[PDB]
RNA sequence: UUUGCUCCACACAAUAUAGAUGGAUACGAAUAAGGCGUCCUUGUGGCGUCGCUGAACCAUAGCAGGCUAGCAACGGUGCACUUGGCGGAAAGGCCUUGGGUGCUUGCUGGCGAAUUGCAAUGUCAUUUUGCGUGGGGAUAAAUCAUUUGUAUACGACUUAGA
RNA sequence: GCCCUGAAAAUGGAUGGCGCUCAAGCGUGUUACCUAUACUCUACCGUCAGGGUUGAUAUGAUGCCCUGACGAGUAGGCAGGCGUGGAGGUCAGUGACGAAGCCUAGACCGUAAGGUCGGGUCGAACGGCCUCUAGUGCAGAUCUUGGUGGUAGUAGCAAAUA
RNA sequence: AGAACUGGCGAUGCGGGAUGAACCGAACGUAGAGUUAAGGUGCCGGAAUACACGCUCAUCAGACACCACAAAAGGUGUUAG
RNA sequence: GAAAUUGUUGAAAGGGAAGGGCAUUUGAUCAGACA
């Protein structure tokens, strides 16, 4: 028919699936863009909350 | 004729260079193709970009995962081009596509083998000239394939590692039409001749 | 030598057929390098071998044989119709076949 | 309605007592055969006089060939068509041959520009236009110029075989 | 040993069973032909089983020739055996199955001076 | 847990096979333009030549290819070795060196072949596995149970325990 | 004329799909080619029809032999047959040296209803032929009575303080 | 929704129209060989990526009767009159 | 001491049912006929 009234739906589906993770440690999915100029060093570091 | 026969994807149109591979299998015949990428559709980009939206909206509504799969590669752009002309649904038809394979650029083995073409598919046989056509590789890159560039530089370097092996070649050939012809004149040359040779 | 093949390469195409049904009693073959049906009218009559291998030794082989003989041509570009003494499988939709230069006219 | 022959038919109402030897017409008639042509003729016999097949007698068939079959002519073409919509006159202009040539082409070029098919198709006239310079339309005028010579780019030959070892070029 | 006889033609050796008999248990598979108003197999659609029919009928020439060339004649006793003196060519003794042991060996010892054929000689034989 | 694993080698045994039966024979790019040879001022250069199909090129003779001799060549080629080098897109293949070795139908010789009976694929491929033999090499882990709570309906997850 | 505008709907989607652009599109022409239970020729079955043949001394006169044409089928008619229980006749039928019954991707006859056999199991009776007879043939009827499943080791077995 | 004549479906499968009671072709005993119908022959899929002359380029082209729609009105797109 | 339905053993097959038709491969299995 239609809806009535509107309003947003609840929640975002760009989470989707909304499943436990594969891993505790959740990934890199990237780094930040190369400068090769500057000196060498890391882009992230480990610790624990 | 041969127990594997390469294709250069390049300068062919997607549904020929298709149909006939298609058929090809079907009669037992092992394909690869390769520059899929340098593959060619009639019409002009936007019109086959606007095809391919087409292809994009459809998707199964409760679950857009059984849905109709999108691949936006060239090598995969073809596959579907082929796998339509195939009952791919049945054991014979299962058989002949993995008779197939198709690729963008020209990975090894497939590079130092050699690559025949498709004349009843080559763009510049068929289209009339003056006609605007695509190619799978601008086509692609517009849907989502990542990878472009990539497939560009590789082959590059290619191009100029094939540039050396043919200069290479032309040489020797060079030598041996000399030798061929410090022979000409001879009985055994004169014989031959007579015999067509 | 290293060629020994009296023979010409040949294909199992499909069953003679409508769209929608097929008769097994005649298959369709094609021959390598015959191009036309007058090209084809020269291997009318040639007997044919269909041969396929098994794990069962019988009259002492691995090697079984279907035999069969070509025996018009069909349609437009070189392909030929042949019966065989019992019908190809259909799994061989696709595989190499013989075709002999027997009998022989020449 | 195929590949013509062009045919002189000669009909003439079935004689009577008080009028023996009726007046006789002559129709020239473009059709595939013979039978084709007798039917023709009676068509548009019936479109001019009072006459009909069942009241009068075919006198004589007569195939006629070609003067000049190896004569490059320049042919000035009248036809009438039915249209969609309407009825209409028409002019072209034909080069070939030979008037048989000729025709076959006309009733290709109507059916493919106008969508004419056979039955909507009148020829009012074929003839050889003598002296150039009372041809009229521009795509025959175009081949009458002094010292005619013109390439035929992009030469497309056609593969044998389903692969080629080459790539392949239209040079000519 | 049969008289001479021709190439004897089957037609259509596979059994004719009932439709659906092999998809419910309680349908047997002896012949039953369809009646039903809307029945695939009764209108003949392409697809499904055939029906039994007169066209299959087998050559009067070779009809109820068995293999052999010889037709079966059921037999009880010598009596009945010795039925078919005349005729070893063309009959063939088929012993009754409630014939007893003992006297099975006397039939078959009978049908063997008479050359009378016997198509089950076997049967109960104390091996 | 009854001497197990792995790589190379052969051997027997099975099991297969979407279909060996001379060779998948490598520039790139353009098509209203190119390839190749050659010259030169090295260029969107001069000159020559080719296409019009791979109907080509290469290979191809010898008990499915036996046993032998010689000559002319110094070439070809198979194989296992060794030298230098290149290839990461899926390189896992390509090139080069040097001796050794087999073959050579480049030419000329001696011997053999039948009876598989007038055809019958007439059996020469390559898949995977299993079992002993001995030539190199290697000597773990996961799970249950216990346990943590960064986890959990049960499974699962995350810790911990010589 | 073809094309373009005029041209707005609800899950994602249909020239049948792929895909096709000097078409694999539209108009027209010319050949060739593919393939219906249809047409032509042939074998076999059955139906109808026309002939021929009582002459003994051998086997069906409802027979035997020649010839021709035809074959869709609900409701429905008729015909020739298959199978059951019991009855008259008969085969001096089968059988404790194993009747009947039951089991059996073993055999054989029939277009079919069905028939016959082998092997296993069994334990007291039973069948062929010509006739007679009817409580004579099942998949259905929310059919009758009995037996049995999937559901499923599932819902659950949680009020009344322990 | 209701008549007229015929042909059909109902009672009928077979080939074609993807699909479908009625359209097209053709009506059925068991089969071999041939030839065709209607409809097709790039590939799905048996069968010419045949021949031949035109036309058409669509930033929602078009693609075969029944049949699964489109109209008035316009275009200095292009074709021939 | 049938059937539904069940356990075990043996053989096979199984990418969103299964069963069926024409045909042949492959495995298993079997009658007849030779003289
Ligand atoms: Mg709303
Ligand atoms: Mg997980
Ligand atoms: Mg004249
Ligand atoms: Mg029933
Ligand atoms: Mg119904
Ligand atoms: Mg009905
Ligand atoms: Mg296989
Ligand atoms: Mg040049
Ligand atoms: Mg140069
Ligand atoms: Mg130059
Ligand atoms: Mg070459
Ligand atoms: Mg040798
Ligand atoms: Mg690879
Ligand atoms: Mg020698
Ligand atoms: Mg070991
Ligand atoms: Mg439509
Ligand atoms: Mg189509
Ligand atoms: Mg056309
Ligand atoms: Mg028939
Ligand atoms: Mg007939
Ligand atoms: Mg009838
Ligand atoms: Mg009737
Ligand atoms: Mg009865
Ligand atoms: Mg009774
Ligand atoms: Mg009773
Ligand atoms: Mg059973
Ligand atoms: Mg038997
Ligand atoms: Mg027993
Ligand atoms: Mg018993
Ligand atoms: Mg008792
Ligand atoms: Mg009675
Ligand atoms: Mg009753
Ligand atoms: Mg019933
Ligand atoms: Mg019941
Ligand atoms: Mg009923
Ligand atoms: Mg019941
Ligand atoms: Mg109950
Ligand atoms: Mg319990
Ligand atoms: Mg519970
Ligand atoms: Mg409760
Ligand atoms: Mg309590
Ligand atoms: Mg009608
Ligand atoms: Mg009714
Ligand atoms: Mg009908
Ligand atoms: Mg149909
Ligand atoms: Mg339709
Ligand atoms: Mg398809
Ligand atoms: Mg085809
Ligand atoms: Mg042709
Ligand atoms: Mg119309
Ligand atoms: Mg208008
Ligand atoms: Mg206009
Ligand atoms: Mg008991
Ligand atoms: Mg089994
Ligand atoms: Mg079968």
């Amino acid at each position: 028919s239609h809806r009535k009234y509107e309003a947003p739906r609840h929640g975002h589906l760009g989470f989707l699936p909304r499943k436990r993770a594969a891993s505790i440690r959740a990934r890199v999915k990237a780094f930040p863009k190369d400068d090769r100029s500057k000196p060498v060093a890391l882009t992230s570091f480990l610790g624990y909350k | 004729v041969e127990p594997v026969v390469v294709i250069d994807g390049k300068g062919h149109l997607v549904g020929r260079l298709a149909s006939v591979v298609a058929k090809q299998l079907l009669n037992g015949q092992k394909i690869v193709v390769v520059r899929a990428e340098e593959l060619n559709i009639s019409g002009e980009f936007f019109r086959n970009k606007l095809k391919y939206h087409d292809f994009l909206r459809k998707a199964t509504a409760f679950n857009k995962t059984r849905g109709p799969f999108h691949f936006r590669a060239p090598s995969r752009i073809f596959y579907k081009a082929l796998r339509g002309m195939v009952s791919h649904k049945t054991a014979r038809g299962k058989a002949a596509l993995e008779r197939l394979k198709v690729f963008e650029g020209i990975p090894p083995p497939y590079d130092k083998k050699k690559r025949v073409v498709v004349p009843q598919a080559l763009r510049v046989l068929r289209l009339k000239p003056g006609r605007k056509y695509t190619t799978l590789g601008k086509l692609s890159t517009s849907v989502g394939w990542k990878y472009e560039d990539v497939v560009a530089k590789l082959e590059a370097k290619r191009k100029v590692s094939s540039a050396e092996y043919y200069a290479k070649k032309r040489a020797f050939t060079k030598k041996v039409a000399s030798a061929n012809a410090t022979a000409a004149e001879s009985d055994v040359a004169k014989q031959l001749a007579a015999l067509g040779y | 030598a290293e060629s020994h093949r009296l023979y010409v390469k040949g294909k199992h195409l499909s069953y003679q057929r409508s769209k929608r049904v097929n008769n097994p009693n005649v298959s369709l073959i094609k021959i390598e390098g015959v191009a036309t049906p007058q090209d084809a009218q020269f291997y009318l009559g040639k007997r044919i071998a269909y041969v396929y291998r098994a794990s069962k030794e019988v009259r002492g082989s691995k090697i079984r044989v279907m035999w069969g003989k070509v025996t018009r041509t069909h349609g437009n570009s070189g392909v030929v119709r042949a019966t065989f003494r019992n019908n190809l499988p259909a799994k061989t939709f696709g595989a190499s076949v013989r075709i002999f230069l027997y009998p022989s006219n020449i | 309605m195929a590949h013509f022959k062009e045919y002189q038919v000669i009909g003439r109402r079935l004689p009577t007592e008080s009028v023996p030897e009726p007046k006789l017409f002559r129709m020239r008639i473009f059709a595939s055969n013979e039978v084709i042509a007798k039917s023709r003729y009676w068509y548009f016999l019936q479109k001019l006089h009072k006459v009909k097949k069942a009241s009068g007698e075919i006198v004589s068939i007569n195939q006629i060939n070609e003067a000049h079959p190896t004569k490059v002519k320049n042919f000035g073409v009248w036809v009438r068509y039915d249209s969609r919509s309407g009825t209409h006159n028409m002019y072209k202009e034909i080069r070939d041959v030979s008037r048989v040539a000729a025709v076959e082409t006309l009733y290709q070029d109507m059916a493919a520009r106008h969508r004419a098919r056979f039955r909507s198709i009148h020829i009012l006239k074929v003839a050889e236009i003598e002296k150039t310079a009372d041809v009229k339309r521009q795509y025959v005028k175009q081949f009458l110029t002094k010292d005619l010579k013109f390439p035929l780019p992009h030469r497309v030959q056609k593969s044998t075989k389903t692969f080629s070892y080459k790539r392949p070029s239209t040079f000519y | 040993a049969s008289l001479p006889h021709p190439k004897i033609v089957k037609k259509h050796t596979k059994k004719f069973k009932r439709h659906h008999s092999d998809r419910y248990h309680r349908v047997a598979e002896n012949w039953r032909k369809q009646k039903g108003i809307d029945s695939v197999v009764r209108r003949r659609f392409r697809g499904n089983i055939s029906q039994p029919k007169i066209g299959y009928g087998s050559n009067k020439k070779t009809k109820f020739l068995s293999p052999s060339g010889h037709k079966t004649f059921l037999v009880a006793n010598v009596k009945d055996l010795e039925t078919l003196t005349m005729h070893t060519k063309t009959y063939a003794a088929e012993i009754a199955h409630n014939i007893s042991a003992k006297n099975r060996v006397v039939i078959l010892a009978r049908a063997k001076a008479l050359g009378i054929k016997v198509t089950n000689p076997k049967g109960r034989l104390a091996l």
